[PDB]
């Protein structure tokens, strides 16, 4: 819904105080960027995957900066052809975690105002997890964007400014980590479920 | 030459129209089906036309 | 009407082929090449009729 | 240099043969033959001595024996009663000039004229068309009947015309009309049956091609699908198959009619005038040379066209398959631009093909007009000389033009069929490709313990063999115990899973199931006893029941329900519109990620596998389901390999194997 793929049946969803359909297609989709749950990678060079949909082709400096931010520079640089490494149609060359890093670099190269991360840390290794934590809660650019962090890694959720427990399609509770832990509601039960 | 131009223009128009649809149009119509309609139906139509 | 049916059957065959050839590790990991072949053959049988 | 030397030596030899040497030689046909042999011998010797026979030898035998041989043929057709022929050297310069021109033109035609791949592909097409033999027999029978009736219609048409033009006798008019109608009716019936049979044969051949190509593709190794693209394979399967059978109804009919008629027409024109009949063969060299050139160009352009069509199909495949990702970057216009560029390339290739074909048709029309003018001139000269009468000349012109048209049609249609069959070379290549896999096994033991053993297994993907992924892995998996394979991304854990399922072969070492190589087990038994829950499960469009029992010939609904219950998929299955008969969507699109993982787990568990490989089977799973599916997988008689990115919910495993950069690390 936040990417304008579907229109809400009820209520209203406002970006900067105006509905998403009132914004231009490409403007909206370069101002709101999302890393999907199973990110799709096309059969092209990693350079063309990272910059996919930009009207003005970015310079390699921008692409490498995005890869550094997402942690994809480490493995892309080590490839025999580097950023010119043609990717398979299904992206089978890129292992799980590397594909998510490439998708995150693709999202970040746009410098979006809204950044959605949909279970984007499931496959990232320790280095990329540290990179995403730095990007969220430490980077100077965090002040220029809002992040919707859909996840199940409580390490990042604990630092989240706000937490929303969407259970059954409705938000059963919300607030900071301390408030939810005090309430001992669904969030506390989920956190202490493994400890049971 | 004219028929080649017609064929190319028609295929491009069909592909653009398909891509202009909504997100659920691609859950009712499956990838191979749409691909066959775009690539094969147009080609046969144009050959018969010419 | 006849040609509409023919095009629809060809499209269904294309769907079967595209779906099978895109998940070959999954088809082979369950030894189901014969089933995909059977689905394709059913669509071809419609086209033949 | 060589040409001037040839001219000088030829002039010297002719001058010598004109002098006292010629007087010794006899007069008549033997004299000309001996003079030609002496000329050829002198030229051959004087060129072998001077070492200029490397490329001028081909022109020697014609140039020296074109004049005598010609004369002989004349004396064999028009008779030798005429005056004895004159010697080459004694003949004026015009004969020598015409001989030089004839030798040069024949040399050029033979250079142009001097295929096996096309012949073998056509033989393969005939082998594939063998099952349609009865239909072809019926079509040939109906074709023969149609020709026989069409030979009878003209007599009664002419009778009707004559009756109308002259005295009108109603009885004769009615009889002629009746017989014309009768024969037209019969011929039309036969023609319709013939056309229907040919069309049905073409359709059957097309469907057979498609089925065989798809069944062959399904047998290929996985590197074949890594090195190819799905959209291009579909483009082959839906367009090159059409090309392979796109001409039978028309080309076959035309070829067979022309074949039936040419022999009789040649017999007739031999009956009228063998001399002019031999003259009429002037067209064949040029026809065949032009056909060869055009066919080469045509086949090349057809192959390029098919390649471009495949590329455009791949563009559409990627754009539509990943629609939600292109639409989430506002990149539909980019995809349309890419497709339009591909279509422009295809259009330019089409234009080249059509332009070349039009130019070829123009060229052969010009050839036909010129040869007909030449034949008319020669026949007029003969008629003036008194050799043949006006009626004979007209009849021969009709017959010879008809045979010329028939032969040109035969050549063109045969070349067109060869080009169409050979442009679809990748279809035959895929149908005849041999998978890079070991020979199928035959072991289907009733009882399987499940003891797996990797022994010094080293693996490198055949697409990139220069980069090893596994380096001397060695371990054992025992039944009733759990082994947790843990390591960072790119370690090679999914490679271990693929090797354990026999999807790839190790470049070194062995993978043993019950002390025997895993490649020695039957395909179906192996993959029903060794099952895996993949990293990102792939579902297929259809009912949930089919997805769960995907690959089982007969699985009862109770087993499907039990598998769903075991995987905790029954909770959300009953909330669907139709339960287990609800369509999941292409790639399981109408589902949540955890629901897809649970469905994959249920599919894996429905088989009661002896070896179970859970490759990140609990990544996209909520904490409650992760805890629920913790360790009940094992039942004391099942080997389990739980691949985990980290040491998460795996410390309850009997054995722990850490893998880093393709190397196993001891605890
Ligand atoms: N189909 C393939 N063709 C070529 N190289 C591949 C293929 N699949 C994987 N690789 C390479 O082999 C490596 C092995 O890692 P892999 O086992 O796929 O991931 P992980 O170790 O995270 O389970 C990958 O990182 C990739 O570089
Ligand atoms: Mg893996």
């Amino acid at each position: 819904l936040l990417q304008n793929l579907y229109q809400p049946t009820g209520g209203q969803l406002l970006l900067d105080g105006k509905p998403l359909p009132q914004y231009e297609h490409r403007y909206l989709h370069r101002q709101v960027a999302a890393v999907g749950q199973e990110p799709q990678v096309f059969g092209r060079s990693l350079q063309e995957n990272i910059a996919y949909g930009l009207t003005q082709k970015p310079t390699m400096e921008e692409i490498t900066a995005a890869a550094v931010k997402s942690g994809a520079h480490s493995f892309i640089s080590g490839l025999p052809q580097g950023y010119d490494t043609e990717v398979d149609e299904a992206g089978s060359q890129l292992s799980g975690g590397q594909r998510q890093a490439v998708a995150l670099a693709r999202a970040l190269i746009r410098k979006p105002c809204v950044l959605i991360l949909d279970d984007a840390t499931s496959a990232l290794d320790a280095n990329s997890q540290l990179q995403v934590e730095q990007l969220l809660y430490e980077s100077p650019e965090r002040y220029s964007r809002s992040v919707l962090l859909i996840t199940q890694h409580l390490s990042l959720v604990e630092q989240a400014d706000h937490i929303l427990f969407l259970e059954g399609g409705a938000i059963r509770e919300g607030g900071t980590h301390q408030q939810l832990m005090e309430k001992k509601g669904c969030y506390w039960a989920m956190v202490q479920a493994p400890a049971d | 030459n004219t028929m080649g131009h017609v064929h190319s223009h028609l295929q491009g128009e069909v592909f653009g129209a398909v891509l202009r649809q909504e997100t659920e149009f691609f859950q009712q119509n499956q990838t191979g089906n749409i691909m066959s309609r775009v690539t094969e139906d147009t080609s046969t139509l144009s050959d018969s036309l010419s | 009407l006849l040609e509409v049916q023919v095009r629809e059957s060809l499209a269904k065959s294309s769907q079967v082929a595209i779906e099978a050839l895109s998940a070959m590790p999954t088809v082979r990991s369950f030894a189901n090449e014969e089933g995909e072949a059977q689905k394709f053959r059913e669509k071809l049988q419609e086209i033949k009729t | 240099r060589p040409w001037t030397s040839l001219l000088l030596v030829d002039a010297a030899l002719l001058w010598l043969l004109q002098g006292p040497l010629g007087t010794l030689l006899p007069q008549g046909l033997p004299g000309l033959w001996l003079e030609g042999t002496l000329r050829l011998g002198g030229l051959w010797g004087l060129l072998k001595l001077r070492g200029l026979l490397g490329f001028v030898g081909t022109l020697l035998l014609p140039l020296c024996l074109a004049t005598p041989l010609t004369v002989s043929l004349r004396a064999l057709v028009a008779g030798a009663s005429r005056a004895p022929p004159a010697r080459v050297a004694s003949a004026p310069w015009s004969w020598l000039l015409v001989g030089y021109g004839a030798a040069g033109l024949s040399w050029s035609l033979w250079a142009v004229l001097s295929q096996v791949n096309n012949k073998v592909l056509m033989w393969r097409l005939l082998k594939l068309s063998r099952p349609d033999l009865p239909l072809l027999v019926a079509a040939f029978f109906f074709l023969v009947l149609a020709v026989l009736g069409e030979t009878l219609i003209p007599h009664y048409s002419g009778r009707v015309i004559d009756i109308l033009g002259g005295d009108f006798d109603p009885h004769a008019f009615a009889s002629a009309i009746f017989f014309m109608c009768l024969f037209s009716f019969g011929s039309s019936l036969s023609a319709g049956c013939r056309g229907g049979c040919f069309t049905y044969t073409m359709s059957r051949i097309n469907l057979r091609i498609r089925e065989q190509l798809f069944s062959s593709l399904l047998r290929q190794d996985l590197g074949f699908f890594q090195e190819t693209k799905t959209g291009e394979l579909n483009s082959r399967l839906s367009s090159d198959t059409t090309l392979m059978s796109n001409w039978l109804p028309l080309n076959a009919n035309v070829l067979l009619r022309s074949l039936v008629k040419v022999v009789g027409l040649y017999g007739f024109m031999l009956s009228i005038s063998p001399r002019l009949t031999l003259l009429s063969l002037l067209h064949m060299p040029f026809t065949i040379a032009a056909e060869k050139v055009y066919n080469t160009r045509h086949q090349e352009v057809l192959r390029e066209i098919q390649d471009a069509v495949a590329r455009a199909g791949q563009v559409v495949r990627e754009a539509v398959g990943g629609l939600q990702t292109v639409r989430s970057f506002g990149a539909e216009e980019h995809e349309v631009c890419r497709y339009k560029e591909a279509l422009e390339q295809c259009r330019q290739l089409y234009w080249r093909r059509d332009l070349e074909r039009a130019l070829y048709l123009l060229v052969r029309r010009v050839l036909h007009l010129g040869v007909q003018m030449l034949m008319l001139s020669c026949g007029l000269q003969q008629m003036q000389d008194g050799e043949l009468t006006q009626g004979s000349l007209l009849s021969f012109m009709i017959y010879q033009e008809s045979v010329g048209s028939y032969v040109q049609t035969l050549v063109y249609i045969y070349g067109d069929m060869l080009s169409n069959v050979g442009a679809a070379e990748k279809v035959f290549s895929y149908m005849d490709r041999q998978p890079n896999l070991p020979s199928p096994g035959t072991l289907a033991p009733t009882t399987l313990q499940g003891v797996v053993k990797f022994q010094d297994v080293s693996f490198a993907y055949p697409n990139r063999p220069d980069r090893p992924v596994l380096k001397g892995l060695t371990f054992t998996l025992r039944p009733g115990e759990v082994t947790a394979l843990v390591g960072p991304n790119g370690s090679g854990k999914s490679t271990v899973a693929a090797l354990l399922q026999n999807l790839y072969q190790p470049t070194g070492g062995q993978v043993l199931l019950d002390e025997k190589p895993i490649s020695q087990y039957e395909h179906c038994y192996l993959h029903s006893q060794v099952v895996s829950v993949g990293q990102e499960p792939v579902l297929f469009s259809g009912s949930v029941r089919n997805n769960i029992a995907y690959g089982l010939q007969s699985c009862e609904d109770d087993k499907v329900m039990a598998a769903a219950q075991a995987a905790h998929a029954d909770d959300f299955i009953q909330e669907m519109e139709h339960g287990i008969y609800t369509d999941v969507g292409e790639k399981g699109s109408q589902l949540a990620a955890g629901q897809k993982q649970r469905l994959a787990i249920a599919r894996a568990l429905v088989r009661d596998p002896r070896v179970l490989i859970l490759d990140e089977a609990t990544s996209a799973l909520d904490v409650q389901c992760e805890q629920a599916l913790q360790d009940w997988n094992s039942r004391g008689d099942r080997t389990v390999l739980v691949i985990a990115h980290r040491l998460q919910t795996v410390q309850r495993a009997h054995q722990i194997l850490v893998l880093q950069e393709g190397k196993l690390q001891k605890l």
